[PDB]
Formats: structure tokens, sequence, C-alpha cells
């Protein structure tokens, strides 16, 4: 498995009109879920990370736009990088995604971090375009083997002790930080709790305390509960994405959370920007768009 | 059924409840100014 030579391959479509595709070989592919696998289960579920970092939100398998990204940021490992999840669907290039994003979980595990989104899910990306895309450019036996690596995905993360870092949001059942750590790997999605939570509730301007969520899923959640929360746990803020929003980024309870969402475009259904969160060394954060076509 | 699919529905099945019984025995501020990445759009 040469890494440097998938990496360069990868990055070999880099302003060419944005549709090229890069076609790894089977085994290459194989090789970058097996080794980042490892690497996934080899450390936390809940990270624990300091600044300066890069965070991003749902990609959804715009390989382009992380593309422009990287450019702007930082392409690994100049600038430390945390995404949130939901890397594959929607988009027409969630291979390229997902195998650049793997590359540099291991070439660089120490200064690149990926958590789970609800995407990174086999029900859910049976049905919303990553089956189809592995099914018709490598077969559904790969499919499979990113469906294993997946699975052992980290759930949450801690930034220097005040941003707490999710892909949906908080749980009714999140009572302590050592919960999350008693979740084990390799795992799928339950339809209830803790983990299904963590990936899939959202904030909710209108629910005091918690609601019901229109996804059919999890929960929604009110200003009063993030509060309760960051007091609790002595936090500054929450820094969620799985949400489109039209500027890219959008906070809720004054400031006390933060929604991240980085496909401008999204879907070629909305008109959203895309937005990167900059958190600096005295965790003084920015934000930086992808503004819509 | 493999060993690894055997295993990833048995910790599935744990993970749907985690127990709150879990007992042992620089401050965030934002910027004013976003940055655009394009401009040119
Ligand atoms: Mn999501
Ligand atoms: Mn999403």
């Amino acid at each position: 498995l040469n890494l440097d030579s998938i990496i360069g391959r990868l990055l070999e479509v880099q302003g060419s009109r944005p549709g090229k595709n890069v076609q790894l070989t089977e085994n290459e592919i194989r090789g970058l879920c097996l080794k980042s696998r490892e690497i996934f289960l080899s450390q936390p579920i809940l990270l624990e990370l300091e600044a300066p970092l890069k965070i991003c939100g749902d990609i959804h398998g715009q390989y382009y736009d992380l593309l422009r990204l990287f450019e702007y940021g930082g392409f690994p490992p100049e600038s430390n990088y945390l995404f949130l999840g939901d890397y594959v669907d929607r988009g027409k290039q969630s291979l390229e995604t997902i195998c650049l994003l793997l590359a540099y979980k291991i070439k660089y595990p120490e200064n690149f971090f990926l958590l789970r989104g609800n995407h990174e899910c086999a029900s859910i990306n049976r049905i919303y375009g990553f089956y189809d895309e592995c099914k018709r450019r490598y077969n559904i036996k790969l499919w499979k083997t990113f469906t294993d690596c997946f699975n052992c995905l980290p759930i949450a993360a801690i930034v220097d002790e005040k941003i707490f870092c999710c892909h949906g949001g908080l749980s009714p059942d999140l009572q302590s930080m050592e919960q999350i750590r008693r979740i084990m790997r390799p795992t799928d999605v339950p339809d209830q709790g803790l983990l299904c939570d963590l990936l899939w509730s959202d904030p909710d301007k209108d629910v005091q305390g918690w609601g019901e969520n229109d996804r059919g899923v999890s929960f929604t959640f009110g200003a009063e509960v993030v509060a309760k929360f960051l007091h609790k746990h002595d936090l500054d803020l929450i820094c969620r994405a799985h949400q489109v929003v039209e500027d890219g980024y959008e906070f809720f309870a004054k400031r006390q959370l933060v929604t991240l969402f980085s496909a401008p475009n999204y879907c070629g259904e909305f008109d959203n920007a895309g937005a990167m969160m900059s958190v600096d060394e005295t965790l003084m954060c920015s934000f930086q768009i992808l503004k819509p076509a | 059924e493999t060993e690894l699919d055997n295993l990833t529905e048995f910790n599935t099945a744990h993970n749907k409840r985690i127990s709150t019984l879990t007992i042992e025995e620089s401050r965030v501020t934002f910027s004013e100014d976003d940055e655009i990445i394009n401009p040119e759009d």
C-alpha cells in the first residue's frame, strides 16, 4: 500500500473542472479502510483535542468543495483538522472524499480527526447514494468494507475542555462524559439512545427542554438544555453539524451552540454557503465561508 | 454470520442503553469578521 501515491492521485484532479473521478484500485481502498479502522480503535471514542484546529461540518461527497476548503485552510498537516461526520451520500464523489479523508487520518494520525455522522451508517448510506456509488464504480463488497470502517469512527470530541463537538447534538441520556467512553466499537447506530442521539438530535428554538424530532428519530433540544449542559460540564460551546444552514454556520442559544455545514449549494437543491470554523490557540473562533455559485 | 458481524451486533445492542451509573472507585471568543474563500462568486 503506497499511501503517498494514493494521495498524489487523489490530489491530481485539483483544478480539473469539478467532477473528474479518481479510480484507485480496490485493494488500495480496502487498505485505507482497514488501516484507518485500526487507528480509530486505538484512539479514544471521545477525543480530547487541543487548539489550534480547523473544524468542518457535512461534506456529503462534494469532493471539489473539500479541496477548496483544504486549499484555503492549508492541506494537512499544515493545519490540524476535525471533521464532524457525513462524508458520503448526496454528492457525486463520496468515494474520492472518504478516501482522501481516510488517507490523511492514516498519514497524520495525531493531527487529523474524523467523527461519525449519521450517514456513516449502512442503513442510511444504502439509500442516499454511497451504496450506489460503490456498486457502480467498484462492488458491494467494498461497500461492506467501508461500513466496517465507519462502525469504528469516534463519536465526539472536546477541544481544550471547552468545546464539545459531535455530529447531531445532545441526548437526554447524556449525564456524564464517561458514558460516551462506555460505547463499544465496532458498532452500528442503534435506533434510540445516547449513541443515536449524538448523531441525530437537533436544536430547536420553539422547544423548552426535549421535543419530538420531525426526522422521526431522536429528539430536539432547547436553549435551556444547552445552557444547563454547558454549565454542568464547565464548557463554553457546542459545535455540531447535521443541518444545512444558509450562511454555512449558524448560532443558537446566544452563541452557546453553533451549527457548521461545509457543503455549499448542498445537493444542488439548497443555496446555502458552506463554512469551516478555525479555532486558534486562545480559543478565538473565526469562520471561513464558501459562498454558493 | 462472521465473528465481526456477531461482535458488531452485540455492541450495537449494548450501545442502545448506556447506563448513567458511571462511578469510579482559556475561554471561547469569536472574531468579528468572516473570511470569504471565493469572493469571485
Ligand atoms: Mn447528519
Ligand atoms: Mn448531513
